[PDB]
C-alpha cells in the first residue's frame, strides 16, 4: 500500500518570488515533523512504513507524503462457506505518539484508492470503504479503519477438493447393491471411508484451527463418514447372515414370516 | 441389503 | 572445596531419617552428588546420584523406593531421605562429588 | 505446542520519575507536558528473562510522555517469543500456563524497584484469536538472589492461563478416531467364508497408526507426560494387532479337514459342549 | 545524581578515553579476560539440521586501568554502570555458530569498580552446529560443543581464562526432552601456532526416551510381529498376499519416517 | 546393572613386594569417545575412600 | 508418462471376468492413483479461473 | 540440489598495502601493529559474481 498523509506545517513557508518562483520542494521525511501514524492490528509487530520516502512541501506549508509499506494485518477468517467464502479483513490506523487532543485524523476519501492496483488472481476486491472512529467515553481516541471486503475465486478448490469429494460420496451407497457372493463389500466400504477421512484431514490442514464455526463442507464430510461407518457395520451383519447354514443356525419362524414374506412385498421384491 | 439401500437413498437425497 | 555431612542419627525401625550434604568452594549446581552406603562388615554400595542444578536423579536397583534425593539450590545442600528403616539399613553413608566422563569424585564427605 | 513457545503482541507500560526533567509551567506559556524521543533520556533496562527466539529488550523506542513534575510515561510496543512448558495430558481439552518474567538486567533492588501498575494484564484492546481464551493473566512480584551477584534483583512474572477451544480438534481428530475404533471388534463377527477378515483388521490397524503419527506431528516430543489420546491410540493398536493374530489362528482352524488334521477329543467336548453353552449359542 | 553524572562524563570523555585501544600496560603485557558460561535454558536440539539452540548468560571480566577513580573525590562511590557500547570490549564470540550470529543479543550495561574492574554479563540466544550421532536413537547421547574465541585479538594481545571448570546451572530451567549430564569447559592452545586460544564447553546431553519409545518403537515392534503370520495362514483363505504386502508397506513407511527424523548423514545407520 | 568382581578377596604381601589386583566386568565398559571409565579407590580404616586412578592409563594428582 | 500409464488401466475392468473377484480392487486403485496425480499436479501448477492446465 | 544452490561458511582472507598507513615503531613505544575498524580505511570491493 501507499499511506498517503497530508497536513499543514506553518513553519515550512516561503515566498516563491524570492526563490526563482519555486512552488514546491522535496524534503527528507527524517528531517521534518511527522505524524506517527501506523497500523495497530498488525501481525509480526511491524508498525511503521517501509522506506520513509521524501515529502513534497508547497510554499504555503502543505505537506504531501506518500510512503510505501508492506503490512501484515490480523483478520478474522470465516470458514463456514469455504471455498465460496468472502472475507472481511479490517485495517486499523492510529498515531502511537499523539492522541486526539494533539492531532485529528481525517479521511481524504470515503474509500481506499485502486488507481495503481494489480489484480491478485486468487482474491477479488469487492469493497474498500474507510471509516473514522471516536470513542464517546474516552475523548482522546481516534482511528481510521478500512474494511477490505474480498471474495475468493473458487475454481481451484472446486477442482481439487469439491468434485473429488462428490465423486467419492457418490460411491458411499453402492455397497448395498453389491452381492454378498462377490466377496468384495469390505473393500468398497472401507476404501470409501478412508478416502473421506483423507479429504477431511486435507481440509483441516487448509482452514484455520478455530472453533467459532465449522465449514459446511467439513460438516457434510463428517455426516457422510458416520453414514459409511454405519454401512460397514451393516455390511458385516449382512455377510454374517448370508453365510448361515442348517448345520450352524436355525431360522426362527418369525424370521421367515417377516423377511421372506412381508418385507419383500413392501420393497417390491417377490 | 435392499431395505438399507432404500434408507440410504432417502437419507443421502435429503442431505440437501 | 569441601563437602560437609550432617551428624549421626539413631532411629527406630520403620521410621524415616534425612541426611544432608553441603558443598562449598565450587559450583554446587553443576556437579552430581553421589550417595554411597557402607555397612560395618564391608562393601561400598552406591545408592544413587542427584544433579542439584536440575532435578535429575538416578537410583540403583536395590535402593529404588528405599531412598529419595532432593537438593536445595539456595542453601547449597543435598538431602537423602531413607524410607521405612530396618536393622539392615544401619551403616555409614557418604556423599561425594562427581562429573561423569570427566574428572571424577575426588572429594568426599566425612560420612554419616 | 510443538516448539513450546508463545508469541504475544503487548504494550509494555512503564512509568518513573526523573529529577532533572522538571519545569514550572508558568514559565513556558502553561506547557504542562511534552513528547520527547525515548532514546534521548535514561530508561530502565527491563528484559524478558525467558526469551526464546526473539529479542530480550524493547527495540521499537517510541516517544515518551514527559510531565512537568518529572514524571515519565513510556508505552512502547513489543512482540515477544517466550518459552513455556506445554502440558498435553488432556489435549484437545487442555489448559496451558505460559509465563513471562520481566526484570531490570543490571540494577539491583536498592537502585531500581518494580511496582505492579495493576495486578491483572489489561485486555481492553485485546484481539480475540478464536483458538484460545485467556482464563487469567496476573503478574506476581518476586525478588531473588543469583550466583552472579551479591544483591537482590526483583522481577514481575506474568502467568497466562489459556484454555483451548476444543471443537476444531474434536471434529477433526477425535470423531474419526472413535469411528475407526468402532470397527476394531467387527472382525470377530465376520464369517470365515467371506474371505475379508484380514482386509478389515489390517485396514483398521493402518488407519490407527496413521492417526497416531498425525498426532505426533502436533504435540511436543517431551517425556514428562503422555497425552491420553496417544495412550488410547497405542492401546487400540496393541489390541488390533492381537486381533490380527487371533484372526490368523481362527482362519487356520476353519480350513481343517480329516485328510490334513485330526480333532482331539478334548477339543471336541470343550468347544462343542461347554463354551457354546456358556456363550448362549446352541447347535441345531 | 550530579556527582554520578560528573563521574560518568569524566570516565567516558572521548578526549582522553579511546574505546578502540586495548587497555594494555607495561608495553607487551596482555589483557586477561575471564569467561564463564551460565546456561539458563536448552531451548531445543534440531537433529535434522544439526543445530543446538540455547539461552546463556556470558560472564566476561577484565581490568581497564583507564576506568579508575578515587572514591573520596566522587562522594565515596564504589561502582557505576556504563554502557557496554562505549567502552573497550574483548570481542569474544561463538565461532562454531550456525545462522551467522557471532555476537551477544542485548549488550547490557557493564558494572565498573573504582579500581578498574569490569563485570559484563550480557544474555544471548545462540545457535551452534554440533555433530549428531544417530546410532542409538532414541536412546542416544549427544555431545554438542560451544567454542568461544575473540575474533579481533590473538594470544599475544589477550588471554582467555576460565573462571570455573564447569558451566553454571544455578538458574537453569529443565528441558523435558534432554537431560543434562555434564558441562565441562576447557582452555585450548596450539603448540604450533602460539597465537591461538579458545574456550570450549562440552554439552553432554541425554535424551529422555519415553516419547519416541511410545510413538515409534512399539508400533515398529507390533508391525514386525505380524511378519511371521503369513506362514500359518492357510492357502485356501485367499489372503496371504494381502497380509504380506501390507506388512512390507508398513515397514517401508516407518523406515521413511525415521529417515526424515534423523540427520541425512552417512557416517552411521541408526540401529 | 554392570557387575564388577575383584580378585583376590585378600592379598597378603610383605613390605616391598609388588601387588597385583585383577578386576573383571560383566560386559565391556568401553565408551565411544575412545576412553574407558574405570577407577580405583582406597579406604583406610575410619576414613572416607580416596581416589587413586581414573582412566587407568592416567593417575590422579 | 505415469499419467498415461495410469489412464490406460481405466478400461481393463470391463475385460476382467466377474469370477476372478478383483474388479473392485482394480477400479478403486485406478481412481485412487488418478486422484493423487490430480492433487500433485495442482500443487506444482495450480489451476486458476482464467486457464486450467490441459 | 533442487534449487541448484550451494551454501558455505568461509573466511575471505585479503591482504594489500596502504602507503599512508605507515609508521616507525621506534617512535611509538615499539608498537608494530594495531587493530582498527575496517570501515575507517579503504578496502577492495571483492564480490561474488555468481
Ligand atoms: C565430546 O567431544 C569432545 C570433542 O570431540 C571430546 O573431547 C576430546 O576428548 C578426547 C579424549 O579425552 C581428547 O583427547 C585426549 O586428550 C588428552 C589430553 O590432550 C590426551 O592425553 C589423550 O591421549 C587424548 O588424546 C581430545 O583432546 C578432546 N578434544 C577437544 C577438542 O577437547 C570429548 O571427549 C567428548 N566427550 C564425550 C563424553 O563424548
Ligand atoms: C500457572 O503457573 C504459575 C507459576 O508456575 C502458578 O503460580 C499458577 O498457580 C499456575 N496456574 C494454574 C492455573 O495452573
Ligand atoms: C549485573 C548483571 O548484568 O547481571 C545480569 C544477571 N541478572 C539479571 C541475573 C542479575
Amino acid at each position: 500500500v501507499w499511506l498517503t498523509q497530508e497536513w499543514e506545517d506553518y513553519r515550512l513557508t516561503w515566498k516563491p518570488e524570492e526563490f526563482d518562483n519555486m512552488k514546491k520542494v522535496r524534503l527528507p521525511s527524517k528531517h521534518i515533523w511527522l505524524p506517527d501514524v501506523v497500523l495497530y492490528n498488525n501481525a509480526d509487530g511491524m508498525y511503521e512504513v517501509s522506506f520513509y520516502s521524501n515529502a513534497v512541501v508547497s510554499y504555503d506549508g502543505s505537506i504531501f507524503w506518500l510512503p510505501p509499506a508492506i503490512y501484515k494485518s490480523a483478520c478474522k477468517i470465516e470458514v463456514k462457506h469455504f471455498p465460496f467464502d468472502q472475507q472481511n479483513c479490517t485495517m486499523k490506523f492510529r498515531s502511537w505518539t499523539y492522541d486526539r487532543t494533539e492531532i485529528d485524523l481525517v479521511l481524504k476519501s470515503e474509500v481506499a484508492s485502486l488507481d495503481d492496483f494489480t489484480p491478485s488472481g486468487e482474491w477479488d476486491i469487492v469493497a474498500l470503504p474507510g471509516r473514522r472512529n471516536e470513542n464517546p467515553d474516552d475523548s482522546t481516541y481516534v482511528d481510521i479503519t478500512y474494511d477490505f471486503i474480498i471474495r475468493r475465486k473458487p475454481l481451484f478448490y472446486t477442482i481439487n477438493l469439491i468434485i473429488p469429494c462428490v465423486l467419492i460420496t457418490s460411491l458411499a451407497i453402492l455397497v448395498f447393491y453389491l452381492p454378498s457372493d462377490c466377496g468384495e463389500k469390505m473393500t468398497l466400504c472401507i476404501s470409501v471411508l478412508l478416502a473421506l477421512t483423507v479429504f477431511l484431514l486435507l481440509i483441516s490442514k487448509i482452514v484455520p484451527p478455530t472453533s467459532l464455526d465449522v465449514p459446511l463442507v467439513g460438516k457434510y464430510l463428517m455426516f457422510t463418514m458416520v453414514l459409511v461407518t454405519f454401512s460397514i457395520v451393516t455390511s458385516v451383519c449382512v455377510l454374517n447372515v448370508h453365510h448361515r447354514s442348517p448345520t450352524t443356525h436355525t431360522m426362527a419362524p418369525w424370521v421367515k414370516v417377516v423377511f421372506l414374506e412381508k418385507l419383500p412385498a413392501l420393497l417390491f421384491m417377490q | 441389503d435392499r431395505l438399507f439401500l432404500w434408507i440410504f437413498v432417502f437419507v443421502c437425497v435429503f442431505g440437501t | 572445596v569441601q563437602l560437609q555431612q550432617s551428624g549421626a542419627e539413631v532411629m527406630k525401625p520403620g521410621a524415616s531419617v534425612k541426611i544432608s550434604c553441603k558443598g562449598t568452594g565450587y559450583t554446587f549446581s553443576s556437579y552430581w552428588i553421589e550417595w554411597v552406603k557402607q555397612r560395618p562388615g564391608h562393601g561400598l554400595e552406591r545408592i544413587g546420584e542427584i544433579l542439584p542444578g536440575s532435578g535429575s536423579t538416578n537410583y540403583n536397583e536395590k535402593f529404588r523406593g528405599k531412598a529419595t534425593f532432593t537438593a536445595d539450590k539456595s542453601s547449597k545442600t543435598a538431602y537423602m531421605q531413607l524410607s521405612s528403616l530396618t536393622s539392615e539399613d544401619s551403616a555409614v553413608y557418604y556423599c561425594a562429588r562427581y562429573l561423569p566422563y570427566y574428572y571424577a569424585m575426588d572429594y568426599w564427605g566425612q560420612g554419616t | 505446542e510443538k516448539n513450546q513457545m508463545m508469541t504475544t503482541n503487548v504494550w509494555v507500560k512503564q512509568e518513573w520519575h526523573d529529577y532533572k526533567l522538571r519545569w514550572d509551567p508558568a514559565d513556558y506559556e502553561n506547557v504542562t507536558s511534552i513528547r520527547i524521543p525515548s532514546e534521548l533520556i535514561w530508561r530502565p533496562d527491563i528484559v524478558l528473562y525467558n526469551n526464546a527466539d526473539g529479542d530480550f529488550a524493547v527495540t521499537h523506542l517510541t516517544k515518551a510522555h514527559l510531565f512537568h513534575d518529572g514524571r515519565v510515561q513510556w508505552t512502547p510496543p513489543a512482540i515477544y517469543k517466550s518459552s513455556c512448558s506445554i502440558d498435553v495430558t488432556f489435549f484437545p481439552f487442555d489448559q496451558q500456563n505460559c509465563t513471562m518474567k520481566f526484570g531490570s538486567w543490571t540494577y539491583d533492588k536498592a537502585k531500581i524497584d518494580l511496582v505492579n501498575m495493576h495486578s491483572r494484564v489489561d485486555q481492553l484492546d485485546f484481539w480475540e484469536s478464536g483458538e484460545w481464551v485467556i482464563v487469567d493473566a496476573v503478574g506476581t512480584y518476586n525478588t531473588r538472589k543469583y550466583e552472579c551477584c551479591a544483591e537482590i534483583y526483583p522481577d514481575i512474572t506474568y502467568a497466562f492461563v489459556i484454555r483451548r477451544l476444543p471443537l476444531f480438534y474434536t471434529i477433526n481428530l477425535i470423531i474419526p478416531c472413535l469411528l475407526i475404533s468402532c470397527l476394531t471388534v467387527l472382525v470377530f463377527y465376520l464369517p470365515s467364508e467371506c474371505g475379508e477378515k484380514i482386509t478389515l483388521c489390517i485396514s483398521v490397524l493402518l488407519s490407527l497408526t496413521v492417526f497416531l503419527l498425525l498426532i505426533t506431528e502436533i504435540i511436543p516430543s517431551t517425556s514428562l507426560v503422555i497425552p491420553l489420546i496417544g495412550e488410547y491410540l497405542l492401546f487400540t493398536m496393541i489390541f488390533v494387532t492381537l486381533s490380527i493374530v487371533i484372526t490368523v489362528f481362527v482362519l487356520n482352524v476353519h480350513h481343517r479337514s480329516p485328510r490334513t488334521h485330526t480333532m482331539p477329543t478334548w477339543v471336541r467336548r470343550v468347544f462343542l459342549d461347554i463354551v457354546p453353552r456358556l456363550l448362549l449359542m446352541k447347535r441345531p | 545524581t550530579d556527582t554520578e553524572e560528573r563521574l560518568v562524563e569524566h570516565l567516558l570523555d572521548p578526549s582522553r578515553y579511546n574505546k578502540l585501544i586495548r587497555p594494555a600496560t607495561n608495553g607487551s603485557e596482555l589483557v586477561t579476560v575471564q569467561l564463564m558460561v551460565s546456561l539458563a535454558q536448552l531451548i531445543s536440539v534440531h537433529e535434522r539440521e544439526q543445530i543446538m539452540t540455547t539461552n546463556v548468560w556470558l560472564t566476561q571480566e577484565w581490568e581497564d586501568y583507564r576506568l579508575t577513580w578515587k572514591p573520596e573525590e566522587f562522594d565515596n562511590m564504589k561502582k557505576v554502570r556504563l554502557p557496554s557500547k562505549h567502552i573497550w570490549l574483548p570481542d569474544v564470540v561463538l565461532y562454531n555458530n550456525a545462522d551467522g550470529m557471532y555476537e551477544v543479543s542485548f549488550y547490557s550495561n557493564a558494572v565498573v569498580s573504582y579500581d578498574g574492574s569490569i563485570f559484563w554479563l550480557p544474555p544471548a540466544i545462540y545457535k551452534s552446529a554440533c555433530k549428531i550421532e544417530v546410532k542409538h536413537f532414541p536412546f542416544d547421547q549427544q555431545n554438542c560443543t560451544m567454542k568461544f574465541r575473540s575474533w579481533t585479538y590473538d594470544r599475544t594481545e589477550i588471554d582467555l581464562v576460565l573462571k570455573s571448570e564447569v558451566a553454571s546451572l544455578d538458574d537453569f530451567t529443565p528441558s523435558g526432552e534432554w537431560d543434562i549430564v555434564a558441562l565441562p569447559g576447557r582452555r585450548n592452545e596450539n603448540p604450533d601456532d602460539s597465537t591461538y586460544v579458545d574456550i570450549t564447553y562440552d554439552f553432554i546431553i541425554r535424551r529422555k526416551p519415553l516419547f519416541y519409545t511410545i510413538n515409534l518403537i512399539i508400533p515398529c515392534v507390533l508391525i514386525t510381529s505380524l511378519a511371521i503370520l503369513v506362514f500359518y495362514l492357510p492357502s485356501d483363505c485367499g489372503e496371504k498376499m494381502t497380509l504380506c504386502i501390507s506388512v512390507l508397506l508398513a515397514l517401508t513407511v516407518f523406515l521413511l519416517l525415521i529417515s526424515k527424523i534423523v540427520p541425512p548423514t552417512s557416517l552411521d545407520v541408526p540401529l | 546393572d554392570v557387575l564388577m568382581t575383584q580378585t583376590p578377596l585378600s592379598l597378603p604381601v610383605s613390605l616391598g613386594d609388588q601387588a597385583s589386583i585383577s578386576c573383571r566386568s560383566s560386559q565391556s565398559i568401553v565408551h565411544s569417545n575412545g576412553n574407558t571409565y574405570l577407577e580405583w579407590y582406597l579406604q583406610k580404616p575410619g576414613q572416607s575412600p580416596k581416589l587413586l586412578i581414573y582412566k587407568v592409563s592416567n593417575r590422579f594428582s
